[PDB]
Formats: C-alpha cells, structure tokens, sequence
C-alpha cells in the first residue's frame, strides 16, 4: 500500500482559497471541474521519488459552520493555512486558524505551511516580507501562490508533504 | 422543408448556428432526447430558450435559475422582447412562417415571462422599473393564442405583488411540564421531543432557503447578510446548538452528571437519525468531536457501549468526504433534514473551478454546462423542501431553542476559550489527578428513553 498523506486546507471565505486545491487536482491544460467525484479530491503523485497519495479536504463555502472546524481539522496529519495576498484580513485570521489546528492535534509541532494567494489582478496589501516574517516566528515555510498561471501549487502542496516526512 | 429566416441585419435570432455561436454536449436530454447546449453566445442561448422547433423546460428552468451571471434582468428582458418582436422575410412561405416560426417563438417567450415572474419573482420585487416594464410590453401582446398566457401571467403578477396528513404523535414530556418554561433545559425536557422541536425549527430553516441566496457563491461574499439571510439564519442556528450541547457538557463539572448530559446527546442525536434530521445529527457530531469535548476520556468512558456505537456510526457518515452520509440521503425518502454545508462546498467549487466563457474561434461563449451543474445543486436542494414533518409543534418547546445563546455576549474566540479552559478544569491534562466537582442538578438524571410513553 503507498502512503497515503491526509491534507486539509483552512482559511478565510470569500478570498478564493478553493483555487489552490482546484488548480493541484485538475491537469494543467484541463479547466472542467466537478466537485462531486472522488478524482476531484484525490491525486497520486511522486514527490522526491516516493509516489504517494494526497487526499486534501477543503470545505470552502462552509466557513459559517465555525462549530465544524474542529471535526474538519482533526481529519488532517499536514495543514495548507491559506490566506489572499490581495485582504490583509484574511492574513491576520491565520494566528487564530493555527492556534485552533494546534489545540485540535495537541501538539505545537504539527506539519503546517503558508500559503499566500494571487486570486485575481486586484492590488496586493500583503507583503511577502510580511507574510515571510509570520511563517518564520510559526516555524514554517511560505509560499505564494498564483490562481491564474497555476505558479506556486504544486511547491505549496509538495513542500506540506515534506512536511510531515521530515516530522 | 428549409424556411426561408429575415437576415441578421434585422433580425438577430436568425444568424444560423456554428461551432462559433453555439456548442453541445454529447449526451441527450434525459426523459425528452433534446440536445445538451455546452456553451453559446447570449442571442443564440436567448434564441434556444425560446426555440421553435420544441418546448425546453429544462433549459428554462435552468436559465431563469442562473442567468444573472452572465445577463442582467434588464438586458435579459429586452432581449426576450426583441426575440418576440419577428420581421417577416423582405402566400406560401408568410403563412407557414406565421404558425411554424412566429406563433411557436412568440408563444415560448411568454411562458419564459411565466415562468419568471412565477418562480424568480424576486427579480421583479428588488427592480420595479423592471415590473414596470414587463407589465408594459405584456400590455402590448395581442393575438387569438396571446390572451389565454398573457391573462395567466397578469394574474400570477397581481398574486405576486399581494402578498394535510392524520394526526401526530402524542408531544412527549419529562419533569418539565406543559407551560413551564422555567425549568426547560437539556435533561428536564424530554429527549424525543427535544429531537422533535429541534427538527421541526431546522426543517423550516432549511425549507426557507431560496437559490438566490446559493447562485453565485453569494453567501461567501461581502453582501452575504443581504443575499443570503436564509441560509444564514439557518447555519447560525446549527452553530448555536452545537455550542450549547458543548456549554451543556462542559459547565457539568460532576462526571457522573456530565455523562448523564453526554448520554442524553446521544439520545436526542439516535432520535434525529430516525427522523432523517441530519443537520441535528451533524450538530451532536461537531459538538462531540470539538477540542473541549473530544478529549473528555473519563466521561466517554463510563457511556453505555449502545451509545458509544450509535455515536461512532453518526461519526463515519462525515468519514472519507462525508461518503455515508451521500449514500445515506440517497437511500432515504422525505421527510428530512439534509446537511447544508456539502452543497454550499459544491456549489462554490462548481463556480469558482470552471470558466465563465470558452472560446471557440476567438469568439467568446457562455459555459452553460457550468450553470447547469450549479442548477441540479439547487435543484436536489429544493427536491428535499418539498415535504414537511407530521410532527405537532409545542410552540414554548419551539421558542425556548430558537432564543437559546450559549456564547452570551461573548466573541467566538473569548467563548471558544472559556469551553476549552472548562474542558481542562473539568478533566485536567495527564498526569493531573481527576478532582471531583459537586452535582448541580435536583431532580434525577435516569432517562426516560427514546421510545414513545404512549401509542
Ligand atoms: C481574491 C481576494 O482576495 N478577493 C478579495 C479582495 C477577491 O475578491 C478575490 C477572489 C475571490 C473569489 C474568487 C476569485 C476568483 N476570480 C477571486
């Protein structure tokens, strides 16, 4: 049986944050999602010559359900804290989102990644220094990404998986 | 036989289809053998929604649906007013035209108008120049087939601007009486009935949804208070029972009352899976598996094993991408209470993963497959609203868990952390020594069950 990593993405509503793992899933030249398959959440792929498995649960649109949180998170082993380059709020919401992940895992050292958000032309009030000085005191790694030309997914993912190898 | 059409010049509708003004899907139209348009330009999707050689609904009903994505009400009206307004080609070929091209069109885009101000109404009540316009060119339709629809669709207007089952079981009752209210609260109230009002309040919330409030992700975005005040209520009330059921557990700081207060979840949790409530299902689950409750090991471990497993089984259906759950609300027929939450995901994921226009040729067209996937969302969704709970309403029952607040004036965070640090007092992190904590109840903790007192 290959590895399977169980990754689940959490994050502010309203800032296109299912783009991130919508663009990972679908093949680079293919634009046709449904959410409804099991293929649309599940994706083999060889990362450092180990072929794995990631299954990523993202329940973008159910942020209202904030008494859910805790079931979600606790389903993950590595976690994708997304936020939107372009809403500084969302970037202030990640201490709470990572202070919830650690209470839910008991645990301060539980595989976790930034990632940053390029969700559309509008202007960035989100600094990479900003967002590379937070990851830092967390003790994580960051990474932008792009909704648009797909730049930065698979490092953001790959790099989560890394993650938990080296936990 | 080939008709002989006006020109483009004239007339739009008429410009012939091609591989850049209009696509299909392979598959057929289930239940009618009528092509499945992929994509099209707003003339050529306007000129199938009010086509001559058939009736569409299921396109209609899907357009009138979905539309505003792409179309605004205004722009959508006076196309379907220029479709109707037919030039006759610059005898034979006038009077086939008339009853094989005009009649057919002009009858198609009154039953759109019909179906419009009948089921999206809504358009008509946030524009009344819109009202004002519709009711205005209505006015000037005028023929022998025209009166019968243009009189129907005035008296669905002048409705619209106005503005059945045996009887229910016995209302069932624990130490908390009939019209004391007072003393309502988790363990005096019975547990079936608290199962029951909670599912009659959450039926109605979920039945009160409108697609409006779902079609275009508008719930996510920053007028989500105006768009989908509904849907809203709706989450906010689940959201409140769950974290009453974990104020519930953790203010019992006695173990033996706490797992009195646990098993008495389970209990009202076993009656929402009988009555197919599985918003009131998912909310004893959120409840259960938080971070104050989850790790409560000396309370789950005095819990009878039949409740243990009726919680474990209620777990596994949000277990693989809520995979039991699906087939579960397939297998079952209404009444129910499905859980909102999947559908909101699919319906964000569906538009936010799909382009809004492909282009063929250069030209751009409408994804309508696109719409059409966020349609049969909303379509399941209203497919469960339909049918109500033979259910009798105990109307002080219904009041008390629609004004419960269990965060007070408090912020999520500031109450999230208050349950936490009640959590860790109740049952302190190993290797503390489990303190003991005096009973907070009078009255007796046994359970009546949740099996009926009467036939
Ligand atoms: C992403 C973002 O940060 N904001 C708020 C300023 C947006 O409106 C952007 C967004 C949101 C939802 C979907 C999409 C995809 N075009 C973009």
């Amino acid at each position: 049986h290959m590895t399977e990593y169980k990754l689940v993405v959490v994050g502010a509503g309203g800032v296109g944050k299912s783009a991130l793992t919508i663009q990972l899933i679908q093949n680079h030249f293919v634009d046709e999602y449904d959410p409804t398959i099991e293929d649309s959440y599940r994706k083999q792929v060889v990362i450092d010559g180990e072929t794995c498995l990631l299954d990523i649960l993202d329940t973008a649109g159910q942020e209202e359900y904030s008494a859910m949180r805790d079931q979600y998170m606790r389903t993950g082993e590595g976690f994708l804290c997304v936020f939107a380059i372009n809403n500084t709020k969302s970037f202030e919401d990640i201490h709470q989102y990572r202070e919830q992940i650690k209470r839910v895992k008991d645990s301060d050292d539980v595989p976790m990644v930034l990632v940053g958000n390029k969700c559309d032309l509008a202007a960035r009030t989100v600094e990479s220094r900003q967002a590379q000085d937070l990851a830092r005191s967390y003790g994580i790694p960051y990474i932008e990404t792009s909704a648009k030309t797909r730049q930065g997914v698979e490092d953001a993912f790959y790099t989560l998986v890394r993650e938990i190898r080296q936990h | 036989e080939q008709m002989r059409l006006p020109s483009a010049d004239v007339y739009r509708f008429a410009e012939p289809d091609s591989e850049e003004n209009i696509i299909f899907e392979e598959n057929m139209q289930p239940k009618a053998g009528i092509p499945i348009i992929k994509a099209g330009t707003v003339i050529k999707l306007i000129e199938r929604l009010t086509y001559h050689m058939y009736a569409d609904p299921n396109f209609v009903r899907t357009f009138l649906t979905t539309y505003r994505s792409f179309c605004k009400p205004q722009e959508l009206l006076s196309l379907i007013i220029e479709r109707f307004e037919i030039p006759e080609p610059e005898s034979a070929e006038l009077k086939r035209f008339r009853k094989e091209y005009i009649q057919p069109v002009q009858l198609r885009v009154l039953n759109v108008c019909r179906h419009w101000v009948e089921h999206h109404f809504y358009d008509f009540e946030r524009d009344a120049y819109l009202l004002q316009r519709m009711e205005e060119f209505i006015g000037t339709v005028r023929g022998k087939a025209m009166k019968k629809w243009v009189e129907s669709i005035t008296k669905i207007i002048q409705r619209k601007k106005i503005a059945f089952q045996s009887s229910p079981p016995t209302v069932e009752w624990h130490i908390s009486r009939p019209g004391h209210i007072e003393t309502f609260d988790l363990l005096t109230l019975h547990p079936i009935e608290i199962a029951r009002q909670l599912t009659l309040l959450e039926s109605d919330l979920y039945r009160a949804v409108q697609p409006s409030e779902l079609v275009g992700s508008v719930w996510t975005k920053e007028d989500k208070e105006i768009n989908s005040p509904n849907l809203l209520k709706m989450i906010r009330h689940t959201t409140n029972l769950t974290l009453w059921f974990e104020k519930c557990i953790v203010e019992t700081e006695n173990l033996e009352e706490r797992v009195a207060v646990v098993s008495r979840i389970i209990e009202i949790l076993q009656v929402f899976q009988e009555l197919n409530n599985f918003n009131g299902v998912l909310e004893v689950v959120s409840a259960m598996n938080s971070s104050p409750v989850y790790r409560l090991d000396h309370t789950f471990e005095q819990i009878p094993s039949r409740q243990k497993k009726i919680l474990e089984e209620a777990h596994e259906l949000s277990e693989d991408h809520y995979k039991k759950y699906l087939a579960k609300l397939r297998s079952i027929n209404p009444p129910c209470v499905p859980f909102f939450g999947i559908y909101l995901t699919n319906i964000l994921k569906t538009e936010e993963g799909n382009p809004e226009v492909l282009k063929r040729h250069g030209k751009e067209l409408i994804n309508f497959s696109k719409r059409r996937k966020v349609a049969e969302i909303t379509g399941e969704i209203q497919q469960y609203q339909n049918q109500p709970y033979c259910l009798r309403v105990e109307s002080d029952i219904k009041r008390f868990f629609e004004n419960l607040n269990p965060m007070g004036n408090s912020m999520e965070k500031e109450f999230t952390d208050y349950l936490f640090n009640k959590s860790l007092e109740i049952e302190p992190r190993n290797p503390k020594p489990l303190p003991r904590f005096p009973k907070k109840y009078s009255y007796p903790l046994k359970s009546p069950g949740v099996r009926p007192s009467n036939p």
